[PDB]
């Protein structure tokens, strides 16, 4: 199978509170850690998955392990209020990546992004070119409310790698009611 | 096959280890292993140790827990270094730190798996500061019986590892076992610094508090223990003046002397730590 | 099952080994006191830092560490017969 | 205030500052005993105050400066002295 | 609330080290009991018990381990 | 709370040797494992540790993690081995803690009531007994801010029990033992005075230093009174200061009226009995 | 060096001590001694001490491992 430590990031800011997506973004989010976590279990066995608050205080409560129990009894109780935090939120699962034991495994990043940002567009070109240098790829899923059609992270994932890399995904939500399933329908299927 | 003169390289950690695994079971005998990688045959380090858990079976080629070594050496790939393991070490806190029948009934097996797997036994009962202690063992080859059982060449590390030629009953166990050589190499920068580490103890704790406590105390309540020293003045040395007037009676040296020599000299660098620390108070006082 | 790791903690106090009984006999100096085993072998120990001799005094029942032997714990009064007559 | 210490005051120095009768003094110093400013004791034949210790409420950059030139004079005090006293014994030791 | 089996499995490991340091039967012996705590002159907690042997000897010892004052007067 | 810490040479050699561990192959930050205590009573003791792999970036400099299945299946290793054994918080090399150093202990307070942090060095350079000993505490402060954690010095000792004392009483083979009287009571008035001469000069020098550069605050708080303890005692005479002078010379009477009774008493013996011995081998040999 | 071999034998040894049934003194540096468990021994005595204090019959404390005479 392919060998990478996938790192995911729930979306804690106060933005994410909100019952928009059915019943609620709390679980809506918490059934994107489930499939997430189980693709990833159906991958393969040696992947090794924790989770990092964004917003307000970096802080990952679940060391980097293949069982997502404890990552699932984070998701209750998470009190997910504060304000977004971007630039922080890469390089702290970067940091988680580091940490690894055996180094044979690929560094992946994927996060939620829910909320409107106030991060120059000259802080996400040096993570980018921060990450070339490093080779993370990120793979991005846009949740919530944000600019239409988001940009300075669209242009974020097309300046994150290229040549190919394939590579980095970004997947925003669409302007209408859908189920949260349907939204991680497309990136369970291709990337 | 061949066999030439071994020594092993130690590093302080693994003697570190090996005492306090040592230290903690007392009086029981525990059960450790030896950590590091074999270069070649006449040379050997250990750059690790580790202890085993004590179980119920006491201690036993059982003792060794496979899921303990497993995890073990996982909780090592994630740690720096990941050294194959080598040989196995027990203590022996209530006796003379002789192998035992288990000793040898574990000996076959870790030589089954690892070709030397060095037995290594420690104690803290012989010396409290000055002498290595510890031992060392190693299982000749009863296949050998056919050769000779004398080795090895380059006799410097051998014939001076004998001596004391060790007692009797460690050295009854020369026939079918051998010890090994056993030296410190440096690392001398952390081996300088563990060095004044311990030095805190007689220096100073600091190498200024407990000197600065020598200038809290100073004469004090000193003093008291200069009377009970004047009280070893007038103690010793009126049994001092009968002295020599009996060497007249006796005439004359009955060796002797009674010593009843020094003493109160020290004393006296007593008070060259008054007269020095108070002078000091010339130098607090005044600005 | 909380009570059960309870008697597990229970028996994380029992590998701790039980002292030796002891007769303190008499006394020699602070680090020095008279006792025999009772199997006859008599020594001289050192005390633990709480007790003063006051709290000991010669011919008294006390117990002594399995290895360094120092005194440590005691009991004055102790017999199988008696309670049982 | 002053280097002193000479920590030993008179009765005229507290009655003339404070302003108030030699027989209020007492009351006056000790409660400053009481409040735990000063442990000083008085002399009452010359009527005479004796402080000890002091307390200490707050001084200055020219303060951290003499402070300097107290801690450098205990620096080459200890310095010259020390180093006199091993340059004698330095050549016995070897 | 799921780690009640997580905790079952704890005490089902240090039980089957309670099936090999039980601390196993082997040698027969006789019992001394008695109740005590240290004050000091600091305070702590505690109670102590007294042991015959097979050879004869006798010993000082830290509550029972395993099973308690429960049972017996000696 | 924490008083004083007795820390072995143990654990400082096994934060050393793991210096060695990442040293080889580098690079920056340093080297942070979960510290193993033993408390017996206020007093503090420390007999093992482990070290666990740590990365800290400095991009997000206040970004920091542990491995908490390395912490809690090892502790589940050395309890199981030794059942006095037991972490009373962690440690790093320094030299001087950055601000995030606060978060680590902040997270392990769930293990350990009181989490004591102990900074170490794995290079002796000065000035005196190495590490360091902060205890986690939450002070608050005299100007009411809302309450933050300035962890408090704990005064670290190095000791030892019987086996400790064995590996490095022999290990030392450098310097003469004591020897008691002569060279180690003034040896030490060399080096607790001296070090104490450029300790409080290099103080000082960041008293001043901190108000030239650094303000804020800086200068306040504990400056003022500070400073005033300095001006505590200057101290000179007169008066009393004069009787405790002659005083001091009527204490040193004794003792070297003493020293003169050992000059007669020990000149006596050894001069009439080696004259003895050497007049009698003479004349009865020649 | 001496007088750190000074330090050594006034350290040795114990500390705590097995004192013992002593009987009498055999000859020069050795003598015969019962511990307080009762078997006679033979054993070089402490060096700096041959007589004057052993006496024929008293209570000689033995070495912890040993049972020397000191
Ligand atoms: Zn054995």
């Amino acid at each position: 199978m392919v060998l990478e430590s996938t790192m995911v990031c729930v979306d804690n800011s106060e933005y994410m509170r909100n019952g928009d997506f059915l019943p609620t973004r709390l679980q809506a989010q918490q059934d994107a850690v489930n499939i997430v976590c189980h693709s990833k279990t159906r991958s393969n066995p040696e992947n090794n998955v924790g989770l990092i608050t964004l917003a307000n205080d970096c802080e990952v409560l679940t060391t980097l392990t293949p069982d997502t129990g404890r990552i699932l009894s984070k998701l209750h109780t998470v009190q997910p209020k504060g304000k977004i935090t971007f630039c922080t939120g890469i390089r702290v699962a970067h940091l988680a990546l580091k940490h690894r034991q055996g180094k044979n495994h690929k560094m992946r990043i994927i996060a939620f992004v829910g909320s409107p940002v106030e991060d120059n567009e000259k802080d996400l070109v040096k993570l980018a070119k921060r990450l070339k240098k490093e080779k993370v790829n990120v793979d991005i899923i846009n949740f919530g409310e944000e600019e239409v059609n988001t940009e300075k992270l669209t242009a974020f994932v097309n300046t994150l790698n290229g040549k190919d890399g394939t590579g980095s995904h970004l997947v925003t939500v669409p302007p209408g009611p859908s189920l949260a399933d349907a939204l991680i329908s497309s990136p369970i299927l291709a990337g | 096959a061949v066999d030439t003169a071994e020594q092993v390289y130690i590093s302080s950690l693994a003697l570190l280890k090996m005492l306090k695994h040592g230290r903690a079971g007392v009086p029981m005998e525990v059960m450790g292993l030896m950590l590091g990688e074999f270069v070649d045959d006449y040379t050997v380090r250990v750059i690790d140790v580790f202890a085993m858990p004590q179980s119920g079976t006491g201690v036993s080629v059982e003792a060794v827990d496979p899921v303990f070594q497993a995890k073990m050496l996982d909780m090592l790939k994630q740690t720096g270094r990941p050294e194959m393991v080598v040989g196995w070490y027990h203590s022996h806190p209530g006796f003379g730190c002789w192998l035992s029948g288990v000793d040898i009934n574990t000996q076959q097996s870790f030589e089954a798996l690892s070709e030397r797997a060095v037995a290594v036994v420690v104690d803290p009962i012989q010396s409290v500061k000055g002498k290595v202690v510890i031992d060392a063992f190693r299982l000749i080859n009863a296949n050998m019986m056919v050769l000779g059982h004398e080795p090895r060449q380059t006799t410097s590390n051998l014939g001076h590892l004998n001596k004391p030629s060790i007692q009797a009953l460690i050295h009854g166990l020369n026939r079918h076992y051998y010890s090994i050589t056993i030296n410190y190499r440096k690392n001398e920068l952390e081996q300088k610094m563990l060095l004044n580490l311990h030095k805190k103890s007689w220096m100073e704790g600091l190498t200024l508090q407990d000197y600065s406590e020598h200038c809290k105390h100073n004469e004090s309540v000193v003093k008291e223990m200069l009377e009970l020293a004047k009280n070893y003045n007038k103690a010793v040395e009126e049994e001092d003046k009968m002295t020599p007037e009996q060497l007249a009676i006796k005439n004359v040296g009955k060796q002797d002397p009674k010593r009843h020599l020094e003493e109160h000299v020290d004393v006296l660098m007593t008070s060259n730590i008054v007269q020095c620390l108070a002078a000091m108070l010339d130098t607090v006082v005044f600005k | 099952t909380k009570q059960y790791e309870k008697s597990e903690n229970d028996l994380k106090a029992l590998q701790s080994v039980g002292q030796i009984v002891g007769e303190v006999l008499k006394q020699l100096t602070e680090e020095k006191f008279i006792v025999k085993a009772t199997n006859g072998p008599r020594y001289v120990v050192g005390c633990r830092r709480q007790l003063d001799k006051s709290k000991l005094k010669p011919g008294t029942r006390v117990a002594l560490d399995m290895t360094t032997l120092t005194i440590m714990r005691y009991l004055p009064r102790e017999v199988d017969p008696l309670v049982y007559n | 205030t002053r280097p002193a210490n000479h920590r030993q005051l008179t009765f005229e120095e507290i009655a003339k500052s404070a302003k108030i009768t030699v027989n209020e003094v007492e009351l006056l110093v000790m409660k400053a005993l009481s409040v735990g400013l000063v442990k000083g004791s008085i002399d009452e034949v010359d009527k005479r105050v004796h402080m000890t210790w002091v307390q200490p409420r707050v001084l200055d950059l020219q303060q951290i400066k003499g402070m300097k030139d107290r801690l450098e004079f205990w620096c080459t005090d200890v310095k010259s002295m020390e180093m006199l006293v091993e340059h004698q014994a330095h050549d016995i030791l070897t | 609330t799921h780690e009640l089996q997580a905790m079952k499995d704890k005490i089902k490991e240090n039980s089957e080290k309670i099936k090999v340091n039980k601390t196993l039967p082997y040698l027969v012996s006789n019992v001394i009991e008695l109740l005590d705590v240290d004050p000091n002159d600091s305070q702590r907690k505690g109670k102590c018990a007294v042991i015959k042997t097979s050879t004869r000897q006798t010993y000082f010892l830290p509550v029972i381990g395993l099973v308690d004052a429960e049972k017996l007067k000696p | 709370a924490v008083q004083k810490v007795v820390v072995h040479p143990l654990v400082l050699l096994s934060v050393v040797d793991h210096f060695n561990r990442i040293g080889k192959v580098g690079n920056q930050k340093r080297v942070v494992g979960v510290l193993l205590g033993s408390w017996q009573k206020k007093v503090l003791d420390v007999s093992n540790s482990f070290a666990v792999p740590f990365d800290e970036d400095d991009k997000d400099d206040s970004v920091w993690f542990l491995d908490h299945d390395y912490l809690e299946n090892m502790y589940g290793m050395f309890k199981k081995v030794n059942a006095r054994e037991r972490i009373v918080g962690w440690y790093h090399t320094g030299p001087k803690l950055h601000k995030n150093d606060i978060a680590i202990n902040e997270l392990m307070k769930r293990y350990c009531p009181n989490s004591v942090l102990v900074i170490i060095d794995v290079k002796p350079k000065d000035l005196g007994l190495p590490t360091e000993a902060y205890i986690s505490v939450e002070e608050v402060h005299d100007d009411g801010t809302p309450t933050s954690k300035t962890f408090e010095h704990v005064t670290s000792e190095i000791g030892a029990e019987e086996a400790e004392e064995v590996g490095v009483e022999h290990l030392l083979r450098d310097i003469k033992d004591t020897t008691v009287g002569t060279l180690s009571q003034r040896i030490t008035n060399q080096v607790h005075g001296l070090k104490g001469l450029n300790s409080k000069l290099l103080d000082i020098r960041s008293y001043l230093e901190k108000v030239a550069t650094g303000k804020l605050p800086i200068n306040h708080q504990i400056i003022y009174q500070l400073q005033d303890v300095f001006n505590l005692l200057p101290d000179v005479s007169l008066q009393e200061f004069v009787k405790a002078f002659y005083l001091k010379t009527n204490d040193q009477m004794v003792v070297v009226y003493l020293a003169s009774l050992i000059r007669s008493v020990v000149a006596l013996h050894n001069l009439i009995n080696n004259k003895i011995a050497n007049r009698d081998a003479e004349k009865k040999e020649g | 060096e001496f007088l750190h071999a000074q330090e050594e034998v006034k350290r040795i040894q114990s500390i705590p001590l097995v004192i013992g049934q002593f009987l009498e003194a055999v000859d020069q540096n050795t003598a015969i001694v019962g511990s307080t468990t009762g078997s006679n021994y033979y054993v070089r005595i402490l060096s700096t001490i041959d007589r004057e204090l052993l006496k024929p019959n008293a209570s000689v404390a033995l070495h912890k491992h040993s049972n020397a005479l000191v």
